[PDB]
RNA sequence: CUUGAGUCUCGUAGAGGGGGGUAGAAUUCCAGGUGUAGCGGUGAAAUGCGUAGAGAUCUGGAGGAAUACCGGUGGCGAAGGCGGCCCCCUGGACGAAGACUGACGCUCAGGUGCGAAAGCGUGGGGAGCAAACAGGAUUAGAUACCCUGGUAGUCCACGCCGUAAACGAUGUCGACUUGGAGGUUGUGCCCUUGAGGCGUGGCUUCCGGAGCUAACGCGUUAAGUCGACCGCCUGGGGAGUACGGCCGCAAGGUUAAAACUCAAAUGAAUUGACGGGGGCCCGCACAAGCGGUGGAGCAUGUGGUUUAAUUCGAUGCAACGCGA
């Protein structure tokens, strides 16, 4: 309200060393139990790895750029009506938006384990496909439609 | 209103006679006019012309 | 086709529209942007950086006829009167004479009324 | 007799008035070229206007109304009210010296004249705006606010009506009572030796002193202190209505009650409260996230219903696994 705060960082990756990764554990990480978070988002590299090859570690960022945004817009009411000026969102969310939308559509595969179920969508980014890499393209819709605006 | 000044460039300037015009002079206008409405009001903004 | 290379483009700035109309050197359109027929319209369209596309929008549907060196002509205080400029300063056109008519009677005639909501 | 009031001389400023011409900007319309799928409008829309070519853009023409900037707490007028420019006819005000008149003055029931806007009669006029009216939209309804159109009227000449929050809500004339800053308009004067420095008048804003006032406030342009004359008030509703008289083409105006009914109606100001008033500032209030309820089955309370009883209390949040 009339405060401001920093971040909430945690320990990074237990070995291939990564803090925003840990979100990837946490934001995934359900009921508090960060102890299997670790055994999805890890196992999930391991893979990948026949899948892409190249390093786990570039494999996720990489197909990950072609899902974090970088414009959207925020409902503003003025004279009674809500205009939704658009607004291009810094790297710090960016990277999390995408997070989020991703390990989501992974949960809604709906076939068997989540280690695949993650991996998938891990990867359809690059090649481009899913509902995750949906939502990335899905915003640009709204965005620009509304340039109007800011 | 007028407007050439050389020299390579594309700045602004476009506020010279705009301090004189604008969309001002037109909202001055458009509507219905005031007829007495003025008088008062043209002559209320004194009361601040003041402190 | 003709090429003219100096010719003038007025833009008329409406407080709900805009359009963006190439005339000649002796007044002679030549192509016309409007802000509404711009893909988008209503509250989207008046803004700037909408009822801007408009005007450059021109070249692709102007520029066919070969023109460089010009002035501009501003009638309208329309959510435009500049934004709509920019885009020709943008567009490779070069400038001149930018002077604006906008017309304002020496109070002759009466606005009407109304405008109460 | 002259200080009141008035005439003469010379000048001073001004939208004072009536008449007659004239100017430039803009809208509308009509015409022609260019050019093409939109314009216009709104919160959005729709009606409306577009391919029979609008809108925009440019060229020519017609017409009516109004006079941007100047322009202002500016000015003039009894008030109403009066703005481009020029001419003609014409009213008042003000300053300068004296000259002349010699109380010839103040006020005024009745009487007479002027009267914003709307409206009325006759004949003209008609671009823009717009009662009425017609569509479109909003809404539960919307005979409205909004949009698209649009007749009277708004303009002119003559005649009529005489009303307005015709307001400073403050009758006119005269005499006096601290001052401060500004406006505007005459005139005397200072190396004029500057823009300016000092006087003295006419009108004019803001402030405020004593005083006045119920208070708000007024305060040398008084609501202060005095005088001359006039107009008017006497509880609220009934009612500025009814009846009559007078005036008007009419619409209506003017004069103006009673029955009955109430204990008030009312003015200024104080405290709080509230506002679809303003400024400012907080709380998981929202915004940013995660996980829920209403879905399902069951548990528990409750309302209802039922019963011989379904013991009683708890009820917006602040009752409903609450007293239990
Ligand atoms: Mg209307
Ligand atoms: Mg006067
Ligand atoms: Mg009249
Ligand atoms: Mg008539
Ligand atoms: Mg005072
Ligand atoms: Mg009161
Ligand atoms: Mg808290
Ligand atoms: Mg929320
Ligand atoms: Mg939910």
């Amino acid at each position: 309200r009339r405060r401001v705060i920093g971040q909430r960082k945690i320990l990074p990756d237990p070995k291939f060393g990564s803090e925003l990764l840990a979100k990837f554990v946490n934001i995934l990480m359900v009921d508090g139990k960060k102890s299997t978070a670790e055994s999805i988002v890890y196992s999930a590299l391991e893979t990948l790895a026949q899948r892409s090859g190249k390093s786990e570690l570039e494999a996720f960022e990489v197909a990950l750029e072609n899902v974090r945004p970088t414009v959207e817009v925020k409902s503003r009411r003025v004279g009674g009506s809500t205009y939704q000026v658009p607004v291009e969102v810094r790297p710090v969310r960016r990277n999390a938006l995408a997070m989020r939308w991703i390990v989501e559509a992974a949960r809604k595969r709906g076939d068997k384990s989540m280690a695949l179920r993650l991996a998938n969508e891990l990867s359809d980014a690059a090649e481009n496909k899913g509902t995750a890499v949906k939502k990335r393209e899905d915003v640009h819709r709204m965005a620009e439609a509304n340039k109007a605006f800011a | 209103i007028k407007v050439r000044e050389n020299e390579p460039f594309d700045v602004a300037l476009r506020r010279f006679k705009r301090s004189c015009e604008k969309a001002g002079v037109l909202a001055e206008v458009r509507r219905r006019e005031f007829y007495e409405k003025p008088t008062t009001e043209r002559k209320r903004a004194k009361a601040s012309a003041v402190k | 086709r003709k090429q003219v290379s100096d010719g003038v483009a007025h833009i008329h700035a409406s407080f709900n529209n805009t359009i963006v109309t190439i005339t000649d050197r002796q007044g002679n359109a030549l192509g016309w942007a409007t802000a509404g027929g711009s893909g988008f319209r209503g509250s989207r369209k008046s803004t700037p950086f909408a009822a801007q596309v408009a005007a450059e929008r021109c070249a692709d549907a102007v520029k066919e006829y070969g023109i460089k060196n010009l002035e501009v002509m501003v009638k309208g205080p329309g959510p435009g009167r500049e934004s709509t400029i920019r885009a020709l300063n943008a567009a490779g056109f070069r400038i001149t004479n930018i002077t604006d008519v906008t017309p304002i009677p020496h109070n002759g005639c009466r606005p009407p009324k109304k405008r109460r909501v």
